[PDB]
RNA sequence: GUGAACAGCCUCUAGUUGAUAGAAUAAUGUAGAUAAGGGAAGUCGGCAAAAUAGAUCCGUAACUUCGGGAUAAGGAUUGGCUCUAAGGGUCGG
RNA sequence: UGUACAACGGGGUAUUGUAAGCAGUAGAGUAGCCUUGUUGUUACGAUCUGCUGAGAUUAAGCCUUUGUUGUCUGAUUUGU
């Protein structure tokens, strides 16, 4: 996922390749998250770098206010479609991509989070879970 | 250990089995298999629908 | 078929000899000959095989107990409620 | 030596024409009855009732049916000596369902 | 027959059933299809494919040689079934 | 000549999603007849309800088998 984050994560499948666009979940008034990078980003000839639930990405907006826009900064990724296997047996999905927008320490720049979270996300940033309403 | 019951069908669910939907808002909905999944993807209504549990009591089938 | 008895009862109608039967107003004639020549032509009754009957007065109670009491079409099984009922369909379906 | 036999058989037909070119299907379904009646009575010399052939393609040649109803007579060839002594014949049986029946001696007669 | 239709799709009158066959069903292929999350990050270049499409209604921009542009863009409906109303001719005042 | 093999048939196991036929004081209305409607009916009529988680399919590389029928000696070569 990246650094900033409290412990590990267990693998899950990877469900957004750079350059995925999906939702910003927090109250910055942005309409979207673009994805150029990857903070764990294994590196390999001709493999696109891969995020997934709980992992930093560094994004930039597409849609939104103009200040918030055309600049990179660091971003989580919270819901993903891609569904993947828990530990416990069960497979899940969410209904689409939704991403917030964090620092390099993982502190939000929005204060509130729309939608519910994947517990992986949580329990990796408390920053997140913070903020967060209903986890997974 | 648990065993679900499906959001659709109705049907015993066991653990690993099928897959675990998030809505967009808070809701859970769980499958049992790929059957009762797609059903719900296509807007259908376990009313009806002959042989889920919701429709069996719907129609006074059985009891 | 204790409340089928019950309703067929309470209904009285035993249909006499020289009415017609399939017909609404129950049109009333002087002979047995009589409408029994105009069921024939109107409605289509026939009678098979004129030629052996004994009892073809009895003929005529056997059949107006279908539509007299239990109120039953002669063909369908079709049962109505009133002697209406299965009045209206004989000349319904033909 | 063999003796002169007639039998009733049901044949999954289902079964062997299972993924078949849509095209040859049928004229396997004419292989497969000749090698299942060298099957029992292995007679080798098999020969098919032109009714049953309106029976293996009454469908069309996609559409052959799922079970036949069979009527096999083993008889003895004639003249001009065959490899074989002996025969085989297979032709039709009208009946309902081919389902649920068992293979069944229609004795002679 | 469908349908706007000499389109496509099925049938009748007529005419073929003729283009080496059997047995299998590996890789490579040619022709043909489908794919989770992502959506051009591929590539010299969206090359190839995908999506859109018929109709009836509503709506339709800059610009323009005032004719166009324009099916611009962009939205809704479409089965089956029972009904309702409107739409004509000939003959006698 | 077997605790043998097969072809069928029986079950289990699944897939679909409720068959044909019959019946129905279910059914938008429309056209007929009447005692003219606290539920009037008679016919035509998409669909619906009941028998009905019903029918169909189920090994072709599924499981099982006290049942039905049947198969069980052809060819070739090989020696320190
Ligand atoms: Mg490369
Ligand atoms: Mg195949
Ligand atoms: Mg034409
Ligand atoms: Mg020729
Ligand atoms: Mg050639
Ligand atoms: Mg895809
Ligand atoms: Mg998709
Ligand atoms: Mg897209
Ligand atoms: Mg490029
Ligand atoms: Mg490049
Ligand atoms: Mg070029
Ligand atoms: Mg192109
Ligand atoms: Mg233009
Ligand atoms: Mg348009
Ligand atoms: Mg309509
Ligand atoms: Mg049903
Ligand atoms: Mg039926
Ligand atoms: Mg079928
Ligand atoms: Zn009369
Ligand atoms: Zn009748």
């Amino acid at each position: 996922s990246g650094n900033g984050a409290q412990g590990t994560k267990f693998r899950i499948s990877l469900g957004l390749p750079v350059g995925a666009i999906m939702n910003c979940a927090d109250n910055s008034g942005a309409r979207n998250l673009y994805i150029i990078a990857v903070k764990g980003s294994g590196s390999r000839l001709n493999r696109l770098p891969a995020a997934s639930l709980g992992d930093m990405v560094m994004a930039t907006v597409k849609k939104g206010k103009p200040e918030l826009r055309k600049k990179v900064m660091p971003a989580i990724v919270v819901r993903q479609a891609k569904s993947w296997r828990r530990r416990d047996g069960v497979f899940l999905y969410f209904e689409d991509n939704a991403g917030v927008i964090a620092n390099p320490k993982g502190e939000m720049k929005g204060s509130a989070i729309t939608g519910p979270v994947g517990k992986e996300c949580a329990d990796l940033w408390p920053r997140v879970a913070s903020n967060s309403g209903v986890v997974v | 250990m648990k065993v679900e019951i499906d959001s659709f069908s109705g049907a015993k669910i066991y653990p690993g089995r099928g897959t675990l939907f998030v809505r967009g808002d808070s809701k859970i909905f769980r499958f049992q298999n790929s059957k009762s999944a797609s059903l719900f993807k296509q807007r259908k209504n376990p009313r009806r629908i002959a042989w889920t549990v919701l429709f069996r009591k719907h129609h006074k089938k059985g009891i | 078929a204790e409340r089928v008895m019950q309703e067929k009862l309470r209904n009285r109608v035993d249909i006499p000899l020289e009415q017609c039967l399939f017909c609404e107003h129950n049109k009333h004639f002087k002979d047995v000959e009589e409408n029994l020549e105009h069921m024939f032509r109107t409605h289509g009754f026939y009678i098979p095989e004129q030629k052996y009957l004994v009892d073809k007065i009895g003929l005529v109670k056997y059949m107006s107990e279908k539509i007299g009491l239990g109120n039953i079409c002669i063909v369908c099984n079709y049962q109505g409620r009133t002697l209406t009922a299965v009045r209206q369909h004989m000349l319904a379906k033909r | 030596l063999k003796d002169v036999v007639t039998r009733e058989y049901t044949i999954n037909l289902h079964k062997r024409l299972h993924g078949v070119s849509f095209k040859k299907r049928a004229p396997r379904a004419v292989k497969e009855i000749k090698k299942f009646a060298k099957l029992h009575m292995g007679t080798d010399d098999v020969r098919l009732a032109p009714e049953l052939n309106q029976a293996i393609w009454k469908r069309g040649v996609k559409g052959v049916e799922y079970r036949l109803r069979l009527r096999i007579s083993r008889k003895r060839n004639e003249e001009e000596d065959a490899k074989n002594p002996l025969f085989s014949y297979v032709e039709p049986v009208l009946v309902a369902s081919a389902k649920g029946l068992q293979t069944v001696v229609v004795e002679e007669d």
